[PDB]
């Protein structure tokens, strides 16, 4: 075995969940877009039937 | 022969060997925890229990 010392290994297991971390990050972004898109449709189809009111 | 020839026993059945949880190391640095099982048998009886101090 060749393992490196232990406090250099906690930040070995940070750089792996800083990985996991970083693909999270866009999941969540995705997410916001899809949700954000269709509240902005239905707030146009109710601008456009006050407009035909 | 009485107080002459001794008998060591030696099971040819299969042995298993079960590894603990122990850590490995990928090529990207990626930590790993591993459990292995082995299954060995005696091949060369005479010779096992030669290489090995009292079989």
């Amino acid at each position: 075995a060749a393992r490196p010392p232990e406090e250099v290994k906690a930040a070995f297991d940070d750089a792996i969940a800083a990985r996991e971390n970083e693909q999270q990050y866009i999941r969540e972004a995705e997410a916001y877009t899809n949700e954000v898109q269709p509240r902005a449709n239905g707030q146009a189809q109710r601008i456009l039937e006050e407009a035909r009111a | 022969i009485p107080f002459i020839e001794t008998v060591k026993m030696l099971d040819a059945r299969i042995q298993t060997m079960d590894n603990q949880a122990d850590r490995f190391v990928t090529k990207e640095k990626k930590d790993l925890i591993v459990d292995s099982y082995i299954k060995w048998r005696i091949s060369d009886f005479s010779r096992y229990y030669l290489a090995t101090g009292g079989g």
